[PDB]
RNA sequence: UCCGACUUUGUGAAUACUUAUUCCGUGGGUCGGAAGUUUUGGCUCCAAGGCCGGCCGAU
RNA sequence: CGGCCUGCCAACCCUGGAAACGGUUCAGCCGGAGGUAGGGUCCAGUGGCCGGAAGAGCACCGGGUGUCCGGUGCGCCCCCGGCGGCCCAUGAAAAUCCGGAGGACCGCCGUUCACGCCCGGUCGUACUCAUAACCGCAUCAGGUCUC
RNA sequence: CUAAGGGACGGGGUAACCCCGGCAGAUAGCGCACGCGCCCCGAAAGGGAAUCGGGUUAAGAUUUCCCGAGCC
């Protein structure tokens, strides 16, 4: 409805090229999404600025990715740091 | 079962927030005026001050003084501790209330001089 | 096997859900067991364990989230803590 | 001719950095006895935005080691840090993301950021958003450590140098297309007077070595000696190769 | 319709030059200069408003200009921390202190 | 300016040393007694005709009295 | 007197604030 | 601007040293040798105590 | 300007314990981390009444009369409140003022209370602000920041 | 009062005029002997002690004079 494929990117009209609009689409969606708060258990985490993710209700503010709360390498880094910490013992 | 007369509590709200008190009477079910469970407590409005050997005799007598308050507190405004202070209290007007406060002050000042219950007279830091 | 036993307590026993009613049952010593979610606020968690130590009530730390609790109890809202006051035909207490 | 634009930036007149709304230098706390021998706990109070910096900064409060005072710090925030979190700095700090450790305490393969080059530098390496260094190896004889920098270069650092555990927050920032001259205008408005660049071929010969001609063309090789004087050193400087491989 | 003029030599509509229209007993309209809207006291741990204190310009809170009951709240950390913040600190102070004793025994 | 409600408090204020004059203003409803003190002008409204007269006669003899 | 008691302070890295020490050898003297 | 000589420029072993020089850090706040605090977004200062102004507590 | 009342929209408190889920905005959104409901606290106003103050001002009649009662709104201007959106943009500082933690020290001495007494320097201030008071050699169809 | 910024003690450079402010130099002092110790200029649109109504001149006062009423 209202659009067959543009979605959030229809605000850009006919400008900038179809491939660039398709490129920006995933980050426009992800940066405006609501994320799960591990501290309180609600989907209330919103981007306050690039890298800054604040929960609406519990008030926790977390440092994360530019356009998504958790980057892929952040999970990988945490697992590497956790394995190094345990094997250190 | 741990909210009984003689048990020590901490007030969490109000004018005496953060003060230590002892339970005197428990209305577990609550009266008609107060449907909720509540207790009568006797607390320290002014803690006895730090008493040290270097002090003179008159000064350490002034530092050992306490002030006592009487208050009815909702159960939800109380942090129940594991400590116990028994001084045989067994307890309306603005004259009866203040007189009863002075009696508890004499008993609590005497307990403090005994040296026991050091936690009860040593304030809380927050 | 704790999700099934908790599922049976909601079907036949008596319980209460939520912080304020968990504290009330501890004050009146009606709860037989306290269950805490793993993301329950650390100040809140400490106070409930201290209340349970004042009485003689056991506390179990639920293996999952506060979203997972409540779902285990078959409700569509989150549950931070649970208090069991009657299991009836459930062996949750003896474990 | 006249002084070219590349030369005029060193005077720093209109080319000074825009820093009026910046929150202060981001760096470790000064190295002291407690960090050198044990650990010190601070609490994260805010995660804030710094204009011109992609990565968020973390406000941390410590207790002063010997004065009855608060000690407030501000460094680059590692990804995953949050407000109300306890961070620990020092030799005996646990290997956890957000903690500040000497490199001697980080095993091989650890991901680190804001790495000191000299002991007490307060952090020199891997500070931009999404960047990190990797611990490669340890030398106990010389007391040095080998780390891998974001550019790929290996570097030898003293094992007493401090680094934070984790990678810098805000990664993925440059994958998003800017799409607009105006978005680029706002980016550089809070950084420097550099954004709208005029091509040297679009100039007159008085202003640029590339200027002039009846067609826009350089007219000589754009690769230039490393030792060329300022005003002459434009184009690709000391290039070992050109073109797209 | 009785258009108005500024009454001082400030000629620019800045936030410090905000006016209101009043009717005088002389039957005319004049400008009166108002005070900028001010936040009241705020709690540093919750960010919420501090109950019991009015929202004034900082110099209107001066002791010679404001009564003492209006300036304060009768509780520890009265005008600084809210009630929820004070309750949490009392509970945290006591519960962590008990843990220190338990660490010592164990 | 401040209002006084009970008659006796107006009596003590008119007896103050810093009180200078009393103005009596007649309205179609009541009678206003205004005593000019150092900082404030105090007004008392008397809705009764005889109470106004009793107040008039009982004023301190040292204070000036004016009819408005 | 039972009121008198010891109140020791443990001077660790993150312990009680230390008392005044000599600090003479670490003084930054005039040029 | 690169490059060489002299000067700054010293000492000792068959390359080492540190005090010149250079760089970095700190409110110059635990350096050298020996002897013998992970806790929950809370508070932490101006010593209690012991023994003769003095010493330990605080090698 | 002072006193009393009122108490928006948010925020907070106490009781209680919600699925047959409910409450709710133009939009949102909110609730076992405690909703709906019931009862309260605070907040701001350029809100109401009284004092100021009808003695003033205004309009009439020759000293006198009057200065009263309602209704309405996607109306216009200013201010405030509370939501939503946006940023690889996150949008001053300091003086100044208030509050708080602690409790060394102190008794006929403390008092941020009311009322009472005295004092308040220097310089600017007229007028124009424009198709004639400014610049454009001018009393120039130009140019010159605002309510 | 501070903003962007400007000047400037010591020190450094410079034949001198003059050019350099973070390069740290016993920082030139503050409370009650004892204790502590990390320059100025720059906004009549930024921040900011405290005023209102009515009257008055040929010419002032869009809050300065008069009347009354307040405030700092
Ligand atoms: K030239
Ligand atoms: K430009
Ligand atoms: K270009
Ligand atoms: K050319
Ligand atoms: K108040
Ligand atoms: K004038
Ligand atoms: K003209
Ligand atoms: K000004
Ligand atoms: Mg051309
Ligand atoms: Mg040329
Ligand atoms: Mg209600
Ligand atoms: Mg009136
Ligand atoms: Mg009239
Ligand atoms: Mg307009
Ligand atoms: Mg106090
Ligand atoms: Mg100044
Ligand atoms: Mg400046
Ligand atoms: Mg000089
Ligand atoms: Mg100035
Ligand atoms: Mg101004
Ligand atoms: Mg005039």
């Amino acid at each position: 409805k209202r659009t067959k494929k543009a979605g959030i990117v229809g605000k850009y009209g006919t400008r900038y090229g179809a491939s660039l609009r398709k490129q920006i689409k995933k980050m426009e969606v992800s940066q405006h999404s609501k994320y799960f708060c591990e501290f309180c258990g609600k989907f209330a985490v919103k981007r306050k600025a690039v890298g800054i993710w604040g929960c609406k209700d519990c008030g926790k503010v977390k440092a994360g990715g530019a356009y998504t709360m958790n980057t892929a390498s952040a999970v990988t880094v945490r697992s590497t740091i956790r394995r190094l910490r345990e094997q250190t013992e | 079962k741990f909210l009984k007369p003689g048990k020590a509590v901490i007030l969490l709200q109000g004018r005496f927030a953060g003060r230590k008190a002892v339970i005197v009477r428990v209305f577990e079910e609550g009266t008609r005026d107060r449907p909720y469970g509540h207790c009568l407590v006797a607390g320290l409005a002014k803690y006895p001050k730090k008493v040290i050997r270097k002090d003179s005799a008159k000064k350490t007598a002034k530092k050992s003084r306490v002030k006592c308050f009487l208050k009815l507190v909702n159960f939800t405004h109380i942090m129940p501790t594991r400590y116990t202070l028994d001084v045989d209290f067994k307890d309306a007007t603005r004259d009866k209330k203040v007189a009863s406060c002075k009696a508890a002050k004499a008993r609590l000042e005497e307990r403090f001089k005994t040296g026991k219950n050091r936690w009860f007279f040593t304030k809380l830091r927050f | 096997n704790i999700n099934n036993k908790l599922q049976l307590v909601m079907k036949s026993g008596k319980y209460t859900l939520g912080y304020k009613t968990v504290l009330k049952t501890l004050r009146s010593s009606k709860g037989k067991l306290i269950i805490l979610a793993n993301n329950c606020p650390p100040l809140r968690k400490s106070e409930i364990e201290y209340y349970a130590m004042l009485a003689k009530i056991s506390v179990h730390h639920f293996h999952g989230n506060n979203v997972d609790l409540g779902t285990a109890c078959g409700k569509y809202y989150r549950v931070c803590c649970l208090s069991i006051l009657d299991p009836g035909d459930s062996d949750i207490i003896s474990t | 001719g006249r002084v070219i634009r590349a030369q005029r930036k060193g005077a720093g007149s209109v080319f000074k950095s825009h820093t009026h709304h910046r929150k202060g230098p981001a760096r470790f706390r000064s190295l002291d006895f407690g960090e050198r021998n044990g650990y010190l706990k601070g609490v994260v109070t805010d995660v804030i935005h710094d204009p011109g910096r992609g990565a968020p900064l973390a406000k941390v409060t410590f207790r002063h080691p010997f004065r009855y005072k608060h000690q407030k710090e501000l460094f680059v925030a590692a990804e995953g840090m949050y407000t109300g979190q306890f961070v620990y700095c020092g030799r005996r700090a646990t290997l956890s993301v957000g903690n500040v450790l000497p490199l001697r305490s980080v095993p091989e393969g650890g991901v680190i950021c804001n790495v000191e080059h000299h002991v007490g530098d307060r952090g020199v390496f891997a500070r931009a958003s999404g960047d990190y260094a990797i611990v490669i190896s340890h030398n106990p004889d010389n007391g040095t450590s080998r780390i891998k920098l974001p550019s790929g270069a290996k570097k030898i650092v003293p094992s007493s140098c401090r680094a934070m555990i984790g990678q810098v927050a805000g990664g993925g920032r440059t994958e998003k297309p800017m799409l607009k001259a105006g978005n680029a205008y706002h980016k550089y408005r809070v950084k420097r007077n550099s954004w709208p660049k005029v091509r040297g071929v679009a100039m007159n010969p008085v202003e640029h070595p590339h200027g002039g001609g009846n067609h826009q063309h350089i007219g000589h090789a754009s690769t230039v000696r490393r030792d060329a004087p300022p005003g002459q050193k434009v184009g690709l400087i000391a290039a070992r190769r050109t073109g797209r491989l | 319709v009785q258009r108005l003029t500024y009454r001082k030599r400030h000629s620019y509509a800045t936030k410090s030059n905000q006016t209101r229209v009043v009717k005088t007993p002389g039957g005319k309209l004049v400008y009166q200069y108002t005070k900028k809207r001010a936040s009241g006291p705020k709690c540093p741990v919750t960010g919420k408003k501090i109950q019991g204190i009015p929202h004034l310009r900082p110099t209107e809170y001066k002791r010679s200009r404001l009564s003492r009951n209006r300036r304060t709240v009768n509780r520890p950390y009265g005008g600084v921390l809210s009630g929820p913040a004070v309750r949490e600190r009392i509970i945290r102070a006591f519960l962590v202190e008990e843990q220190k004793i338990v660490k010592k025994v164990l | 300016p401040k209002q006084i409600h009970e008659i006796k408090d107006f009596l003590l204020t008119a007896r103050r040393k810093d009180a200078r004059s009393v103005r009596i203003k007649r309205t179609k409803d009541a009678v206003k007694f205004k005593v000019r003190c150092s900082r404030y002008l105090y007004t008392l409204c008397v809705h009764d005709t005889d109470k106004a007269n009793k107040l008039k006669q009982s004023l301190p003899p040292g204070l000036n009295v004016q009819e408005v | 007197n039972p009121l008198f008691e010891k109140r020791p302070k443990q001077f660790g890295i993150g312990g009680a604030l230390p008392p005044k020490k000599d600090l003479h050898r670490f003084v930054k003297w005039p040029k």
